[PDB]
C-alpha cells in the first residue's frame, strides 16, 4: 500500500491487493470476554488468602491474558477446595470479620464448593500494572477483590465473569533461542 | 455474553447474580481497527 | 504539510509534523464521576506547552534504549503551582516531541505513551508498539505529536502519590550518521496539559 | 506544684505519689502528665491524660486524680522503677505549662 | 526507632544568645511537634518552647522574647536559640517529639492531655 | 421417563448470606396486626440522616470548650469514619459494618452559651494533600470552610464534601496508611467574646448524597 508509516497510522493490507479474495473470518474464540470465562488456578494458596488478581501465572492463558490488558473489571466466580468453612468478605472489610461468619460463608461439601462473589473494588477499573505505590512502584492493596478465610484451602480457581479489557500491552510469548520455530511436541494420535 | 451458555432465564436475578452497573449522563480499538487505511496509493496497473 | 497546534497562549507549529496520533479515546471521558460531589472546577491556565529535554539521541545508542519521563513531571509553570495546590487533578497530556536532525542521516525513533509504565525486560520492546506511538525519523518527520485522554482508575489521582502516563521514546533504528548529516540529534518535548480540572483545595504552608 | 520531696516502697509493695497544685493549675475537667526520669537520663512520660500509660510502658503504673489532687500509683515495685517522677500539668491563669517540684522513690 | 539528640555548647559566657540544636532521626520532623524543655539543677523542669509540624514556634510566656526557635524539615534538625543567657538559668536542656503536630504551641506540648512526648532524647547542658 | 436432573459438584451448599429461602416445616400463621406502628425505620441509613448524634471529645465530652490558651484550632479529626472523635458516634456505628462509604457527611455545630457570649467559629476541610492539618483559621482559609457566628440560631450545620481520587473510600483505615486515607477535618475558633468556659456541642449526621454498600462484619 506504500503507506508513509511514520504517523503510525492502522494500514491493515488484503489478499485482494494483488488478485487474491480475502477469505470469511470468525474471531468469537479470539474474543476477549469469551476467553476470559475460562477458569484459571490461583498458585499459591494459604488460610487467610485474599482472593485478588496477578496471583495467576503470567504463562497461563487466563493470566497471560489478564496481563495483557492493564485495566481489566470482572466478576469472579472463585471455586475453592476449603478442607473447612470457607468465609468470603469485601475488600474493605478487615482481616478479622472473616471470623465473625456474619458475611457471606459457604459450609463444607463433599465437591470443591464455586461461588459467585462480585466486584467490590471502590476503584472504577482494577490496574495490573500501577506507577507510584498509594501510602499516607507496588501495586496498591485496594486493588484486591476479596479476602477468603478458610482452615486449610486445598486449591483455589479464579474465573472473570463479563471481563473488559482497556490499554493493550505486550503479550510477550514464550522466547525460542538458536531455532527457526519453537519445535514444541503437538499433541500426536498413537501409531 | 461471555462463556454463558445455558439457554433459559437465570434462576437468581441480574441483581445477585452479578454487580448492577451504573452509568454516567465504544471499544476504541475496534473503531482504530476499522478505520484502517485499505487499498493502494497510488495508480494500479 | 505543516501543522500547528495551539494550547492556551502558546502555539508550536511543526513544518513537517507528519500527523496527530490519538491514544485511546479521541477525547476525555466525563469530568464530573460521583466522587469530589461536583467540587471540581476547570482551570485554563495550566493548559500551556512546557518544553522538557529528553536524552540526546546519538549512534552510540543502540535498538532498545529506551527513555521514559514521567508525567507529570516538576513543573515551575503554573501547573507545577496547581498540582501543588491541589489534591486530585485530571488532564490529558497531548506530548509532542521533536528531534531535529540533517536529514542525510537515517534513524527511526519511536515515541509512545504508556500508562502505569512497568521497566521492561527487553521482549517487550518488540511489541511496546500497541501503545499510542508515532515515528520519529529524519527521512520524514523531525516532530511526533501524541494526544491521549487521561486514564486512571480513580477519577482523581494526586500525581505525587501516582502518575498515569509515562512519555517513552525507543530507539527502534540506530541512527546512522553521515558526514553531511548531523553527528548527533537531541530530543526535547513540548507536552501541554489538555482538559486539566482540580477539586479539592489544599491549604498553604 | 507541690508534691511529697520522696516515698519509700518496698519491692512487691504498691507505692503511691501525690500530686497537688491548685483549681486553675488542675481543673477537675483538666487532667495531668506523670513524668518518670532515672537520674544522669532524660524524662520518661509513664501517665498521659491522667488515666492512661504511653507505648512501651507497663501496665503496672496507675494514675488517679481527684479534684486538685492527681495520684500516681505503682503496683509490683521493681529495680528500675526507683527514679525521680515529675507530674506536669497546664495552669489557665499562668498561662503556661508548669511542672512539680519532683518526688524521688526509692525502693528498699 | 524515635532517636532524639542535642548538640550545642555545655558552657557559655553570660550576657550572650546560646543556640542549640536537636537533630532528629526515626521520624519525619514534619510530622510531629518538637518541644524544648529545660530543667534547673536538681530543680523541677520548666518547659521552654516548641514548634509545631507547620512551624508555630510558640514560646513559653515568662521567658518570651528572650529566645527564637527555628525548624527545618528537610535537614531533620530543630534550632533553638536563647538570648541574654545568664548564670541563673543553668539547667540541662531536653528537646523532646509531641506526638500531635501543634498540639497546644503557647504551652510546649502536654496541654490537651490526649497527646505525651514520645521520646524526650539523650538530653544537652 | 424420568426427566435427567444432572445435577451439579462442587455448587448449590448452604451459605449464610444465600439468597434462596428454606422451605417451610410449619402451617400458615397469622401474627398479632401491627398497622402504622410508631417509628419503624426501612433504612438504617435514613436513620442516621433524620437524627444526628454527638463526636467523642476530651474526657468523654461532646462539646469543644474554647481554649483557655490563645488556640484558635479547638480540634482536628481524621475525616474518615472510624476515628476516636467519632467512635462515639451512631454514624460510625452503622458505618463500621459496611466496607466502604460515600457521599457527603453533614457536621452540626450548635452554640450552647449565655446570651452575653458572643463568639465565631470556622469548620475547615483540609484535603489528604499535606502531611498534616491546616496549621492555623489563615492557613486552613485557602481550603473549602465555613465561618459562621453565633446569632438567634444556635446550631450550624457544614456538610463535609466527599472528595476522593477512588469513588469508594474504607469506612476503616488500615493499619499499614500511616496517614488518614481521606482528609483531616478541622474546627476553628477565629474569634471569642467573653467566651472564657463556654462550650460548643458538635454533631454529625449522615448527609443526602452519603450511602454505605458491601456489608461485611467487623468485630465491635
Amino acid at each position: 500500500t506504500t503507506a508513509t508509516g511514520e504517523s503510525a497510522d492502522p494500514v491493515t493490507t488484503t489478499v485482494e491487493n494483488y488478485g487474491g479474495e480475502t477469505q470469511v473470518q470468525r474471531r468469537h474464540h479470539t474474543d476477549v470476554s469469551f476467553i476470559m470465562d475460562r477458569f484459571v488456578q490461583i498458585k499459591p494458596v494459604s488460610p487467610t488468602h485474599v482472593i485478588d488478581l496477578m496471583q495467576t501465572h503470567q504463562h497461563g492463558l487466563v493470566g497471560a491474558m489478564l496481563r495483557a490488558a492493564t485495566y481489566y473489571f470482572s466478576d469472579l466466580e472463585i471455586v475453592v477446595n476449603h478442607t473447612g468453612r470457607l468465609t468470603w468478605v469485601p475488600n474493605g472489610a478487615p482481616e478479622a470479620a472473616l471470623d465473625n461468619t456474619s458475611n457471606p460463608t459457604a459450609y463444607h461439601k463433599a465437591p470443591f464448593t464455586r461461588l459467585a462473589l462480585p466486584y467490590t473494588a471502590p476503584h472504577r477499573v482494577l490496574a495490573t500494572v500501577y506507577n507510584g505505590n498509594s501510602k499516607y512502584a507496588q501495586l496498591p492493596a485496594s486493588f484486591n477483590y476479596g479476602a477468603i478465610r478458610a482452615t486449610e484451602i486445598q486449591e483455589l480457581l479464579v474465573r472473570m465473569k463479563r471481563a473488559e479489557l482497556y490499554c493493550p500491552r505486550p503479550l510477550l510469548a514464550v522466547k525460542v533461542t538458536s531455532q527457526d520455530r519453537h519445535k514444541q511436541k503437538i499433541i500426536a494420535p498413537a501409531k | 455474553s461471555g462463556n454463558t451458555g445455558s439457554i433459559i432465564n437465570n434462576y437468581y436475578m441480574q441483581q445477585y447474580q452479578n454487580s448492577m452497573d451504573t452509568q454516567l449522563g465504544n471499544d476504541w480499538f475496534s473503531k482504530l481497527a476499522s478505520s484502517a487505511f485499505t487499498g493502494l496509493f497510488g495508480a494500479l496497473l | 504539510r505543516i501543522l500547528t497546534t495551539r494550547n492556551g497562549h502558546t502555539t508550536s507549529t511543526t513544518q513537517s509534523s507528519v500527523g496527530v496520533t490519538y491514544g485511546y479515546s479521541t477525547g476525555e471521558d466525563h469530568v464530573s464521576g460521583p466522587n469530589t460531589s461536583g467540587l471540581e472546577t476547570r482551570v485554563v491556565q495550566a493548559e500551556r506547552f512546557f518544553k522538557k529535554h529528553l536524552f540526546d539521541w546519538t549512534t552510540d545508542k543502540p535498538f532498545g534504549h529506551i527513555e521514559k519521563l514521567e508525567l507529570p513531571t516538576d513543573h515551575k509553570g503554573v501547573y507545577g503551582q496547581l498540582v501543588d495546590s491541589f489534591a486530585y487533578m485530571r488532564n490529558g497530556w497531548d506530548v509532542e516531541v521533536s528531534a531535529v536532525g540533517n536529514q542525510f542521516n537515517g534513524g527511526c525513533l519511536l515515541v509512545a505513551m504508556v500508562p502505569e509504565f512497568k521497566e521492561f525486560t527487553t521482549r517487550e520492546k518488540y511489541q511496546l508498539t500497541l501503545f499510542p506511538h508515532q515515528f520519529i525519523s529524519p527521512r520524514t518527520n523531525m516532530t511526533a505529536h501524541i494526544t491521549v485522554p487521561y486514564l486512571g482508575v480513580n477519577r482523581y489521582d494526586q500525581y505525587n502519590k501516582h502518575k498515569p502516563w509515562t512519555l517513552v521514546v525507543m530507539v527502534v533504528s540506530p541512527l546512522t550518521t553521515s558526514s553531511i548529516g548531523a553527528s548527533q540529534i537531541k530530543v526535547y518535548t513540548n507536552i501541554a496539559p489538555t482538559h486539566v480540572h482540580v477539586a479539592g483545595e489544599l491549604p498553604s504552608k | 506544684l507541690t508534691q511529697p520531696s520522696s516515698v519509700s516502697g518496698s519491692l512487691g509493695q504498691r507505692v503511691s505519689i501525690t500530686c497537688s497544685g491548685s483549681s486553675s493549675n488542675v481543673g477537675r475537667g483538666n487532667y495531668v502528665n506523670w513524668f518518670q526520669q532515672i537520674p544522669g537520663s532524660a524524662p520518661r512520660t509513664l501517665i498521659y491524660g491522667a488515666t492512661s500509660r504511653a507505648s512501651g510502658v507497663p501496665d503496672r503504673f496507675s494514675g488517679s486524680r481527684s479534684g486538685n489532687t492527681a495520684t500516681l500509683t505503682i503496683s509490683s515495685l521493681q529495680a528500675e522503677d526507683e527514679a525521680d517522677y515529675f507530674c506536669a500539668t497546664y495552669d489557665s491563669s499562668s498561662n503556661t505549662a508548669v511542672f512539680g517540684s519532683g518526688t524521688t522513690l526509692t525502693v528498699l | 526507632q524515635v532517636q532524639l539528640r542535642e548538640s550545642g555548647p555545655s558552657l557559655v559566657k553570660p550576657s550572650q544568645t546560646l543556640s542549640l540544636t536537636c537533630t532528629v532521626s526515626g521520624f519525619s520532623l514534619s510530622r510531629y511537634q518538637v518541644s524544648w524543655v529545660r530543667q534547673a539543677p536538681g530543680k523541677a523542669l520548666e518547659c521552654l518552647s516548641s514548634i509545631s509540624a507547620g512551624g508555630s514556634t510558640g514560646y513559653n510566656p515568662a521567658l518570651k522574647s528572650r529566645l527564637s526557635i527555628t525548624k527545618d524539615n528537610s535537614k531533620n534538625e530543630v534550632s533553638l536559640s536563647v538570648s541574654t543567657v545568664t548564670p541563673e538559668d543553668t539547667a540541662t536542656y531536653y528537646c523532646a517529639k509531641y506526638t500531635d503536630n501543634y498540639d497546644s504551641v503557647n504551652a510546649c506540648g502536654f496541654y490537651s492531655g490526649n497527646y505525651y512526648f514520645d521520646a524526650w532524647g539523650q538530653g544537652l547542658l | 421417563g424420568i426427566v435427567p436432573v444432572a445435577c451439579s459438584d462442587g455448587y448449590g451448599g448452604l451459605v449464610t448470606t444465600d439468597p434462596k429461602t428454606a422451605d417451610p416445616a410449619y402451617g400458615m400463621v397469622y401474627n398479632p396486626p401491627r398497622t402504622n406502628y410508631p417509628g419503624r425505620f426501612t433504612n438504617l441509613l435514613d436513620v442516621a440522616e433524620a437524627c444526628p448524634t454527638f463526636l467523642c471529645f476530651d474526657d468523654g465530652k461532646p462539646y469543644v470548650v474554647t481554649r483557655a490558651d490563645e488556640q484558635r484550632l479547638l480540634a482536628k479529626f481524621d475525616l474518615s469514619l472510624a476515628a476516636k472523635h467519632m467512635s462515639n458516634t451512631y454514624l460510625s456505628g452503622i458505618a463500621q459494618y459496611y466496607a466502604q462509604y460515600s457521599g457527603t457527611i453533614n457536621l452540626h455545630f450548635m452554640f450552647t452559651g449565655s446570651t452575653d457570649s458572643k463568639a465565631r467559629y470556622m469548620v475547615a476541610y483540609v484535603p489528604p494533600g499535606v502531611t498534616t492539618p491546616p496549621d492555623t483559621p489563615e492557613r486552613a482559609a485557602h481550603c473549602i470552610h465555613a465561618e459562621w457566628d453565633t446569632g438567634l440560631n444556635s446550631k450550624f450545620t457544614f456538610s463535609i464534601p466527599y472528595v476522593s481520587a477512588a469513588d469508594y473510600a474504607y469506612t476503616a483505615s488500615d493499619v499499614a496508611d500511616t496517614t488518614n486515607v481521606q482528609g483531616w477535618v478541622c474546627i476553628y475558633q477565629i474569634t471569642h467574646g467573653k467566651a472564657e468556659q463556654d462550650t460548643l456541642v458538635v454533631s454529625v449526621s449522615a448527609g443526602k448524597d452519603f450511602e454505605l454498600r458491601l456489608p461485611i462484619d467487623p468485630r465491635a
